[PDB]
């Protein structure tokens, strides 16, 4: 029903419910806010109290403040009207072009495709880039990762591949900005308008944009990857089609999870990371996949902390 | 006055106090055993690992999102077990034994506890029967026997899984055969891997007609930590079914690095204080109790066996690190692979000096022992002398000979993928080298020579090869015949 | 006196007693088990509750299950009846050859010989191993250690020593398998039957075997070294004789202690070890000694984690 805030520390908010405790992963709406403030249920603490992760800033929150259960996890617009639009972690337009009037919404949480859904077809995707094509070729509908420490060329590479593979592509694309530079989002947006891969007047936009950059609090950065990935899943399944998924930068998802994990009460693991590092990564990565129903060629930039690949 | 509902007493059932990160804390369940399977109202299963005065700490075998505070939890009465038997052959199952290949229910008729203790001293006999990989370098230098544990270890992408795959595929010549005792049933346990990689793998095993004698136990990257943690123990029990019933099984744990990470996760969330590298203090025991269960049984216990090839991924080539040495300190040897070797063209990328078998020639046919008996120490001395001789100036007759032999043997132990070799073919080939008949052949020609030599003996001397395979040895007659073939053929080859 | 299980976590069981609290080191007997399950008292927690380490698996234990105080520490068979037998931590035969019919038993916990009990005699024990004999020779009645990282040759060396020195030894030997390979135990056993130093048909056996290997939970591995040592002490004192004690591997006593340490409530010392590492080792090691009453030549394999001798 209606809950009350009993505790706030950064992105972690505890909410007590007199009746009807919201399940884990449900989206809660904080009352008395100017802009929508979503809290995602993470844990049932006991004594009718749930532990939640905020999707935006928690400044201004007061103990006792009312919270409403939406009755579902975060749900975002999916389908054709996401194309040419920029949305945030909770699926709101952030491009000043009004509502995204879709017929479909989808939850950003979903179980990974089952073992029977897997494809076994292996086919080369020629990039035109000598070192990749010769030594470590990409595969159509395959998973591609670009590892780099600070400033060595992750983004340039991802942009060259968008230029080389995406240009000649008869399908839809999704770019998800995850914990990166907001102005890089502005560059990309205006470049795609200039090339016409995004069209502000036609229905011919071929890219969906999803962003939660390094100006965002950790809860938003830990979830925008699910949001962008959710958009890609619809195109893969509910059109059966060949989708491209670009993510810059997937490391920021893990880093964001690291920031809330202490606030969640977990005992830290190696190098101070969340003990759930690999399973959080697993349940997210395993959705980023080609299935028998449709192909996703995914390209992920992967930041390397302190240049340490270990 | 109507009869009370007693279906929900706090001895056989409980109610969730809290739930987060796959840990349910449960009020009640006063009669639960340690390590007992419990059931959530949603149909999820879980294991009772912490019994505390006021709660049971339950570890959840699936997604925890359907679990809520106050939900009912029920005893099953049963220590965690799995289905077991021949019904599993050719099937892909999860860590709990459920079919995930879309081919319907497993009609298994028996079950087995996942945590059974390894057999003690009396039920066993010394490992003496060859478990042939068909990989020349393994079968000659670090030979594996039935009942043995042999570790596969090395950085990412050095060829670890491929050793295991080739070994499984190799068993088809025994499994399609008529000597029941030589057959080897295979089990591939996947832990922490991505689903599409496991699918490519079974596709490879299917195309090779090797699925039909293999069980694939899969607890992949999106499966909950407890599932990944359990998978090796589940596969082990499946393997123990053959072990205890007069049959022989091989189990691959791919990999134990990822399993130890899942155990770490699960242990931390249970609030068990972290130890070295944040792993629990008993991370050795996690793997020790598992691998002890690979064993060779004596005739009174049926004479069956379970052989284990666990896999460990190292970081930056460091086999000396804490976790790697833990597992080396369990197994009857290790095969260490390195990128450096791999890219120089030593494939399989085995470091000879750093690898060992702890069973040795006891696990080899007499014929292989005849050709390979001193080679491992010999190759270690060779590599040392080749490094010391680096500044090429006046070398005596002995070291120059040691060098010429060594560089040529190295070429002979190079091998491609997906065609594991019959033992007698391995022996014929190694024979040509260790007997010195190749000492004046240009080292870059060795691989071309081997393949031509092999196709020649296969086509023309199937009787010599037959005799070596059947006799298990190189007789004085076989020796005389082999010498005449390699000397004259080589001369033809060099024309 | 009867107690009840109030907590089980891994190898560590908490037991409440309503009357007389068993002293630390007491063996407690768990009721309602198929095979004997011993708990050893480690700490008095207060509130009539003791913390124990189990000597076998704790699977199947139930909160409320009854536990009887035996009245003493783990007591095992010592004497000539141990010769040619295999025993476990708690002195049960594990060779399937029936009861060990000793006239006497001994507690596995004992005080170390006093300073005035020490001997200073030291004469060479020739091994026939060149590098040992030339550079660092062994002494009769001396304490010998074989250090090595995983798979460098400790066990092969101890077996060569057993082969060269113990086969033609005039007195008794004890071999304690501690946290090592069960396979190796079966190998050694049948090898010794073959050489005749173990005889299953008469009374001429010269070696007692005590094993608690790495298929065993930490309690068994932390105590099985003492079981082996207690056997050798009898031979040393109650026959005054020349005893050979081989232990493979004494590291596993320290490691076993580290596995339960957090559950015993210790802050860790450096490198994840129990704070009590050195005193634990001291009270055990100081019993492994020649005295004025009799000589023990002790050979101990010493594992070196991560190849780091420090
Ligand atoms: N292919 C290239 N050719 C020439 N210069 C390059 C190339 N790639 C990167 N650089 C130089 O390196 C800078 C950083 O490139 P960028 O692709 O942003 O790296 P990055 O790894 O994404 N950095 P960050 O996101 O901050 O970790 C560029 O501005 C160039 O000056
Ligand atoms: N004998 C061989 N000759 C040539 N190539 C080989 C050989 N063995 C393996 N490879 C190749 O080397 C690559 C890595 O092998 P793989 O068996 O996947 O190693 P891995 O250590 O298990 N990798 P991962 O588990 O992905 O970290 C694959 O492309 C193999 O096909
Ligand atoms: N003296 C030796 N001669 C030849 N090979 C040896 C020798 N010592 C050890 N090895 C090789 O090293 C392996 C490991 O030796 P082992 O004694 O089991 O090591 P540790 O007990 O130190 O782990 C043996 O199985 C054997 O293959
Ligand atoms: O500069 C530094 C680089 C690395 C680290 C490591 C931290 C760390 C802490 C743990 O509890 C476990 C672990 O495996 C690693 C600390 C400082
Ligand atoms: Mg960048
Ligand atoms: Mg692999
Ligand atoms: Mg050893």
């Amino acid at each position: 029903t209606t809950g009350r805030i009993v505790a706030v520390i950064g992105a972690v908010v505890d909410v007590q419910f007199d009746e009807g405790l919201p399940p884990i992963l449900n989206a809660l709406e904080v009352q008395g806010r100017e802009t929508r403030l979503v809290l995602e249920v993470a844990q049932h603490l006991g004594e009718s109290t749930v532990r939640t992760i905020a999707m935006d800033g928690t400044e201004g929150l007061v103990r006792g403040q009312k919270v409403l259960d939406s009755g579902a996890p975060i749900r975002i617009p999916v389908g054709p009207e996401t194309l040419g639009r920029i949305m945030n972690v909770i699926g709101e337009p952030i491009d000043e072009r009004g509502p995204i009037k879709t017929k479909q919404f989808a939850a950003i949480h979903a179980e990974a495709p089952e073992f029977v859904e897997m494809s076994v077809e292996q086919e080369i995707l020629v990039t035109g880039i000598k070192v990749v094509d010769l030594l470590a070729p990409y595969a159509k509908g395959g998973k591609i990762g670009l590892f780099g420490g600070a400033g060595v060329g992750k983004t340039v590479l991802i942009m060259e591949l968008i230029n080389n593979v995406a240009k000649a592509h008869g399908g839809y694309s999704v770019f998800a900005g995850v914990g990166e530079r907001t102005r890089e989002g502005n560059d990309l947006y205006h470049e795609m308008i200039e090339s016409g891969v995004i069209n502000l007047k036609d229905a011919t936009s071929k890219v969906a944009l999803v962003y939660g950059q390094m100006n965002e609090p950790p809860g938003a950065r830990a979830r925008v990857a699910l949001t962008g990935l959710t958009v890609a899943e619809y195109f893969r399944d509910q059109e059966g089609q060949d989708v491209l998924l670009f993510i810059d930068n997937i490391f920021r998802f893990t880093q964001a999870g690291s920031e809330v994990s202490a606030l969640l009460g977990r005992i830290p693991s190696a190098v101070g990371y969340q003990p759930t590092l690999a399973t959080d990564m697993g349940t997210m990565q395993e959705r980023i996949t080609t299935t028998k129903k449709g192909s996703i060629t995914s390209v992920q930039a992967i930041y390397v902390p302190a240049d340490d690949l270990t | 006055i109507l009869g009370a509902d007693t279906s929900v007493d706090l001895e056989e059932t409980g109610r969730v106090l809290s739930i987060g990160d796959g840990i349910a804390r449960v009020h009640g369940l006063r009669n639960v055993q340690a390590e007992e399977m419990v059931e959530f109202s949603s149909g999820l299963k879980g294991m009772s690992l912490n019994l505390e005065p006021d709660n049971v700490g339950v570890v959840v075998f699936g997604n925890d999102k359907l679990i809520k505070e106050g939900d009912i939890v029920k005893r099953t009465g049963a220590i965690v077990d799995v289905p077991v038997g021949e019904e599993l052959l050719g099937r892909v199952v999860d860590a709990l034994g459920n079919a995930i290949d879309g081919k319907g229910p497993i009609g298994s008729k028996a079950r087995r506890r996942v945590g059974l203790k390894a057999p003690g001293i009396i039920p066993r006999i010394s490992v003496r029967e060859p478990m042939q990989t068909g990989i020349k370098a393994v079968d000659s230098l670090v030979p594996i026997g039935r009942g043995q544990r042999e570790l596969i270890i090395g950085d990412r992408q050095t060829g670890k899984t491929s050793i295991a795959i080739d070994t499984i595929i190799n068993q088809k010549r025994f499994n399609d055969g008529t000597d029941e005792k030589k057959k080897l049933y295979c089990i591939y346990v996947a832990i922490g891997q991505k689903r599409s990689t496991v699918a490519q793998l079974v596709k490879r095993l299917t195309d090779a007609d090797a699925m039909k004698y293999t069980i694939v136990v899969s607890a992949t990257a999106s499966d909950a930590a407890p599932l990944q943690y359990l998978a090796p123990y589940s596969g082990c029990s499946m393997g123990e079914y053959f072990r205890d019933n007069g049959k022989h099984a091989l189990i691959i744990y791919d990999d134990l690095s990822k399993q130890a990470v899942a155990y770490r996760q699960m242990s931390l969330l249970l609030r068990r204080p972290p130890g070295r590298e944040a792993y629990p203090g008993d991370v050795f025991y996690l793997h020790s109790r598992l691998l002890e269960r690979a064993a060779k049984m004596n005739d009174a216990f049926g004479g069956g066996s379970l052989t284990a090839l666990p896999v460990i991924e190292t970081q930056a080539g460091d086999v000396s690190a804490y976790i790697p040495t833990n597992v080396i300190s369990i197994t009857d040897g290790q095969i260490f692979l390195e990128t450096e070797l791999f890219y120089k063209g030593i494939r399989p990328a085995i470091n000879v000096g750093l690898s060992v078998s702890r069973v040795g020639s006891a696990a080899q046919t007499r014929a292989m022992k005849q050709v390979a008996g001193t080679m491992k120490l010999e190759l270690a001395q060779y590599r040392e002398v080749a490094a010391f001789a680096q500044f090429g100036s006046d070398l005596d007759a002995a070291t120059q000979q040691l060098l010429s032999r060594g560089v040529r043997l190295t070429e002979l132990l190079k091998q491609g993928q997906y065609s594991p070799m019959a033992i007698e073919e391995q022996v014929a080939v190694i024979y040509a080298g260790v007997r010195g008949y190749l000492d004046k052949l240009e080292p870059s020609k060795i691989t071309k020579f081997e393949n031509a030599f092999l196709s020649h003996v296969i086509s023309q001397h199937q009787a010599l090869l037959s005799k070596i395979r059947t006799d298990g040895k190189i007789s004085e007659e076989s020796d005389a015949k082999l010498k005449e073939i390699v000397t004259n053929f080589l001369a033809g080859f060099e024309a």
